[PDB]
């Protein structure tokens, strides 16, 4: 449990690498509890 | 199947931004 990737992206999709950010969203995926 | 390769780096580091409006 960790829906951070959203608002964690929205950083790495402006903070420089956006292409990463995409990476981050993975992360949203993340509903294992 | 592709077997990936890099370093880890990325637990909770400080926010940079913070949107605005």
């Amino acid at each position: 449990g960790a829906d951070y990737s959203a608002q964690w992206a929205e950083y790495y999709r402006s903070v420089g690498k956006i292409e990463e950010a995409e990476a981050i969203e993975k992360t949203l995926k993340n509903k294992q509890n | 199947r592709p077997p990936p390769a890099h370093h880890n780096m990325f637990s909770v580091p400080p926010p940079p931004i913070l949107g605005r409006g």
